[PDB]
RNA sequence: GUACGUGAAAUUGCUGAAAGGGAAGCAUUGGAAAUCAGUCUUAC
RNA sequence: GUAGAGAUUCUGACGUGCAAAUCGAUCUUCAAAUUUGGGUAUAGGGGCGAAAGACUAAUCGAACCAUCUAGUAGCUGGUUCC
RNA sequence: CAGAUCUUGGUGGAAGUAGCAAAUAUUCAAAUGAGAACUUUGAAGACUGAAGUGGGGAAAGGUUCCAUGUGAACAGCAGUU
RNA sequence: GAAGUCGGCAAAAUGGAUCCGUAACUUCGGGAUAAGGAUUGGCUCUAAGGGU
RNA sequence: UGUGGAACGGGGUAUUGUAAGCAGUAGAGUCGAUCUGCUGAGAUUAAGCCUUUGUUCCCAAGAUUUGU
RNA sequence: AAAACUUUCAGCAACGGAUCUCUUGGCUCUCGCAUCGAUGAAGAACGCAGCGAAAUGCGAUACGUAAUGUGAAUUG
């Protein structure tokens, strides 16, 4: 159930021909969705570090693979939330496999 | 809940921009009850409230 | 006030009102329409489906341009759509009955929604103005909504006298 | 029940019934279905 | 050539407009017959006019207001039960 | 009274339709809250770019100023503002 | 490369600065940025042009 | 619950034109445009490219309507 | 070709405010009377109550003072 992976995400391929001024905004909502479809939690909290590392380089050039870590933690307030919590990783080349963090 | 009270006199205290006002994020609840000048200065000495450095506009190319 | 139908017996039934809400007229009634006749908890399971986008409403009056969709053909038809606004007024009136019908001590296993209507309320009205100085009506169009819910649901002649005794008792 | 006497029509929703192959309405005649009165029973 | 003052073209946008005259591009002028605030004067068969019958409160080949006035009608329309 | 582009008021079909597309643009977390695309705070990304989307005044407005409070109504979505 | 069209309408092309060059005509003032040519970055250098 | 699906990674293919870093008995000159080597490198590559004895993950479900 | 939809009819419920009944109002007629102001009128402005915005009333003696009459209220 809870458990926390690193994964690479192909921003390049999902904002291919996105409008310039939406190019930001997109990678925000596909990272919400990358999350939801492998963590299976429709809570997805995205870490302002994230979202400023997103938008590090503006809002039309958005880095082309970005190296995540989910993490599908419980709760805080409520019983069985169980939401992923999303952040980002800083690593010398995200073009790398999925791995399971400890 | 709503701040837009304080960061107006937080303002005129510290003698800047409201673009340069800074509220700890983490000390609402004390800001709120903070409503007076009085009570404002005394946030900016404990810390609370912190007038933001200037935007950088270095002449080193200028100057090179 | 007094409901539309005969049913509202309180030996047996629950029912619930709302007047003059601010939302669609056609809306409403297109969501009435296709929620009368179902059960109570599958009403329910229905409308949050529509409030998630898993279910729609069909619009079978009021259909004046409204596109279509896959989640219409449960319904046999083409046009259909998702009024959260109409839909939440709804789920509101619905858990009103619900509360209604338990503290009259009904079963709630068995409970239909055996009326809904809605009609017009008032008109609100207000101003758009318009090219070369015109000024005309922005009207909204509430709703009255009431639910009822319930449980479950010769001489013959001397000649064909003989005819038939001759026939039937002689043999 | 103050959106307050009575509460019409236009128009609207619900229910029941019915009708419908590019209008509808009407007139005439009967069928079908629903509905109903008179008459009678008595008086001499 | 900028601000500012204008308004040539696209006969572009819009044309139940953002707008009862606007927007975009293009264009004319930009130190003087220049642009303009406030004060003040000129009022309707009058004013004012580098003159278009222009303008005079979205009203101009005679402003607007109220009265005479329910003006007049060989003209159009309507004119109610069996 | 069925007519007069009749009068006044009311209400329809069009129709959940035309439409809500000028002025580069928002995003994440938290707070508040029944409810947050829109409120507030922090972080980020931007713009006006001193002939400003800045700081003031005159004409005009008149209380719109300020704090507190918020069921509506109004802010052509929303609204705790 | 104007064959389009009533018409080059719209668009394109040209465009700053430096140097060279500049016709008819003229009211001698202009025309004129006529027309036509060439040149333009970065970097390391010197050469002059002022004050006590 | 499969020569299953997905997310990535690897290979191929393609586009561009040899990345950043460091090194030089290269560089007009009085630090320095630039050049050379590593370096057809590096970046990008399915977003409607191909392929994968790879890596991790997911799936035996809800709802709804239907009878000769 | 059953449902939907459309139309019709009826019931109920809406929308709307017709109708009926009312009426401290209006209109018309008749009767009677003659009385504004520099001794500040008609009109206007701003104020006045324990809690009032308007209407009504009043003027810093301010929803009134005196005097006369009535006789026990005013009223949210």
């Amino acid at each position: 159930q809870v458990v926390t992976r690193d994964y690479t995400i192909h921003m390049h391929k999902r904002l291919y021909g996105v409008s310039f001024k939406k190019r930001a905004p997109r990678a925000i909502k596909e990272i919400v969705a990358f999350a939801q479809k492998h963590m299976q939690t429709k809570e997805v909290r995205v870490d302002p570090s994230l979202n400023k590392e997103v938008w590090k380089r503006g809002i039309r050039n958005v880095p082309h693979r970005l190296r995540l870590r989910l993490s599908r933690k419980r709760s805080d307030e409520d019983d069985k939330a169980l939401y992923t919590y999303v952040q980002a990783v800083d690593v010398a080349n995200p073009k790398m496999e999925t791995t399971v963090v400890e | 809940a709503n701040l837009r009270t304080q960061k107006r006199l937080a303002a005129s205290v510290l003698k800047c921009g409201k673009r340069k006002v800074w509220m700890d994020p983490n000390e609402i609840s004390e800001i709120s009850n903070a409503n007076s000048r009085q009570n404002v200065r005394k946030l900016i000495k404990d810390g609370l409230v912190i007038r933001k450095p200037n935007l950088m506009h270095s002449r080193f190319r200028i100057r090179k | 006030v007094r409901y539309s139908a005969s049913p509202a017996l309180e030996t047996k039934c629950a029912k619930a009102r709302g007047a003059y809400l601010r939302t669609h007229f056609k809306n409403s009634r297109e969501v009435a329409f296709t929620i009368n006749g179902m059960s109570l908890k599958k009403a329910f399971i229905f409308l949050d489906n529509v409030k998630e986008h898993k279910q729609a409403v069909p619009f079978r009056r009021f259909n004046g341009g409204v596109g279509r969709t896959a989640q219409g053909k449960e319904f046999g038809v083409t046009q259909a759509r998702w009024p959260v606004k109409s839909v939440k007024f709804f789920y509101d009136l619905l858990k009103n009955a619900e509360a209604n019908a338990e503290a009259k001590g009904l079963d709630m296993d068995k409970l239909i929604i055996k009326h809904v209507q809605v009609n017009a309320a008032p008109k609100q009205r207000r101003r758009t103005y318009r090219a070369h100085g015109r000024v005309t009506a922005y009207l909204s169009s509430p709703s009255h909504i009431e639910i009822i819910v319930a449980e479950e649901e010769s001489r013959v002649s001397l000649k064909q006298g003989a005819k038939a005794r001759n026939l039937a008792a002689r043999k």
